[PDB]
């Protein structure tokens, strides 16, 4: 498909792990990619987001410190380095992008996404 | 506001057909699948089918594949369970329930993300015989403990399928009450008892009438029981 | 098939810390989640993944693994946490629920009254005798009752019901109907249901028309 992310697995709380998330098409298009996260019975959560074309990143106020997104000198990888992970994080972590510019405090809204991945799922516990 | 509504349950007869509802509400309906779990009477939770959105998203248990087909409508909101070629072992309380989209891909040794939300359920009665239930009067004993406790109540016998309802003085009367469930015959249909303890001092004064109501078969009775001879 | 949940039922007082087991289906690894349920009401969601707290679930409950099987732990049992347990698993492309566990509350010892009833004029009518014993309001579940027709022991031709434990006084009651042909319950004068709890047999009897 169009994004694919990778990475999820089982931490300690306190623990690290990196997401990927890999793309397709021309990345020279993309206006924002970001990762979204999904826990049972709350609604899908905008978590980290890069404006790609100065690479302005976007936080919740939930991870913001903890969370680092970040592309490489590839263009068609976005990391996100998760740190000082607590059982609240536990969820589905999803990759969205667009092609559609939109204004920058609409970037963490899943409604100015087109697509997204299936998702890796994250589990924090003891 | 996640709310799910299932509709459409009712009687059946073995090898007819029923289709299930299950109404969703106060979420984006794409981001989730819907399940059908159904609960026997009086026995476990059973998985029956789920699906995500489109055709390509389903999957059913061993136990009624072939049988039963589910779908959706992703313009209305709505699951849809059609059941085919039904037998007595289909008879349940039906549930919907919402999962993941993506439930099968993400499922792992460390990840589970179950069902948050469920519906209240629908029940769906597979009948081969229909027969209103016979109700004989269970009469307080002549020998009550005079300044204490009595015993008086309902034999409710030889009725299909499920339920029977049975309250007292149209449900003025809660305290005490015992309502047994059903037994099966070896005659093929069911039986039961609701007894009440009541003030022996008020034999004499006091009223008593059990209320059974077998809507399978729309026979609505009303005993009086009285002391005997 | 589904899956085996280590004690099948298992009573507990207010404060006792309680541990069920799901045994998973041979070779199938996968996160357990666990589901709580009361009769009548649909199935809630405790906890996901094997060892995740789902909102406005309170944190005496927890989860964990145990060598390749998997356990929910209630720290001190609180009066809403009586009922049942199921566990869950998404092994391929199936999900499959445990056979579940009923948590029931553990109470003093009580003793059934126990009343007896004769056939209604109503129904002999119809050729049949039902004769019911009711033991009312006792703890625990186990109780034997034994029928007796002018002093034979009866078998093969009653059956028993049990309530559940009543929501005010966490006590049970049991009905057992002895069922004759009109033309057997008439040609017998004394009917006796005998109700044995530990030491102590309680028998109600009467006479055919007194
Ligand atoms: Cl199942
Ligand atoms: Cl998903």
């Amino acid at each position: 498909r169009q994004l694919v992310e990778s990475g999820g697995g089982l931490v300690q709380p306190g623990g690290s792990l990196r997401l990927s998330c890999a793309a397709s098409g021309s990345t020279d298009s993309i206006e924002y990619m970001t990762w979204f996260r999904q826990a049972p019975g709350k609604e899908r959560e905008g978590v980290a987001a890069l404006y790609t074309h100065t690479g302005n990143t976007y936080y919740a106020d939930s991870v913001k410190g903890r969370f680092i997104i970040s592309r490489d000198k590839a263009k068609n990888m976005v990391y996100l380095q998760m740190n000082s992970l607590e059982p609240e994080d536990t969820a589905v972590y999803y990759c969205g992008a667009t092609r559609k510019y939109v204004p920058v405090r609409f970037a963490l809204d899943q409604s100015s996404y087109d697509y997204w991945g299936k998702g890796t799922p994250v589990t924090v516990s003891s | 506001e996640v709310q799910l509504v299932e509709s459409g349950g009712g009687l059946v007869q073995p090898g007819g057909s029923l289709r299930l509802s299950c109404a969703a509400s106060g979420f984006n309906f794409s981001y989730y699948s819907i399940h059908w779990v159904r609960q026997a009477p009086g026995k476990g939770l059973e998985w029956v089918a789920y699906i995500s959105s489109s055709s390509s998203y389903t999957s059913y248990a061993d136990s009624v594949k072939g049988r039963f087909t589910i779908s959706a409508d992703t313009s209305k909101n709505t699951a849809y369970l059609q059941m085919n070629s039904l037998r007595a072992e289909d008879t349940a309380v039906y549930y919907c329930a919402r999962g993941y989209q993506y439930w099968q891909y993400h499922a792992s040794w460390y990840w589970n993300g179950g069902l948050d939300y469920w519906g209240q359920g629908t029940l769906v009665t597979v009948f081969n015989q229909i027969k209103g239930p016979s109700v004989f009067p269970l009469a307080p004993s002549s020998k009550s403990t005079s300044g204490g406790t009595a015993a008086l109540g309902c034999l409710v016998k030889d009725y299909f399928p499920e339920p029977v309802t049975v309250s007292w003085n149209s449900g003025a009367l809660t305290s005490g009450v015992h309502t047994f469930p059903a037994v099966l015959q070896s005659s093929g249909l069911y039986s039961l008892s609701s007894v009440v303890t009541v003030p022996s001092s008020s034999l004499g004064t006091q009223t008593y009438i059990c209320n059974v109501n077998h809507k399978p078969s729309n026979t609505k009775v009303d005993k009086k029981v009285e002391p005997k001879s | 098939i589904q899956m085996t949940q280590s004690p099948s039922s298992l009573s507990a007082s207010v404060g006792d810390r309680v541990t069920i087991t799901c045994r998973a289906s041979q070779s199938v690894s996968s996160a357990v989640a666990w589901y709580q349920q009361k009769p009548g009401k649909a199935p809630k969601l405790l906890i996901y993944s094997a060892s995740s707290l789902y909102s406005g679930v309170p944190s005496r409950f927890s989860g964990s693994r145990s060598g390749t099987d998997f356990t929910l732990t209630i720290s001190s049992l609180q009066p809403e946490d009586f009922a049942t347990y199921y566990c869950q698993q998404s092994s391929s492309s199936l999900i499959t629920f445990g056979q579940g566990t009923k948590v029931e509350i553990k109470r003093t010892v009580a003793a059934p009254s126990v009343f007896i009833f004769p056939p209604s004029d109503s129904q002999l009518k119809s050729g049949t005798a039902s004769v019911v014993c009711l033991l009312n309001n006792f703890y625990p579940r186990e109780a034997k009752v034994s029928w007796y027709v002018d002093n034979a022991l009866q078998s093969g031709n009653s059956q028993e019901s049990v309530t559940e434990q009543d929501s005010k006084d966490s006590t049970y009651s049991l009905s057992s109907t002895l069922t004759l042909s009109k033309a057997d319950y008439e040609k017998h004068k004394v009917y006796a249901c005998e109700v044995t709890q530990g030491t102590t047999s309680v028998t109600k009897s009467f006479n055919r028309g007194e």
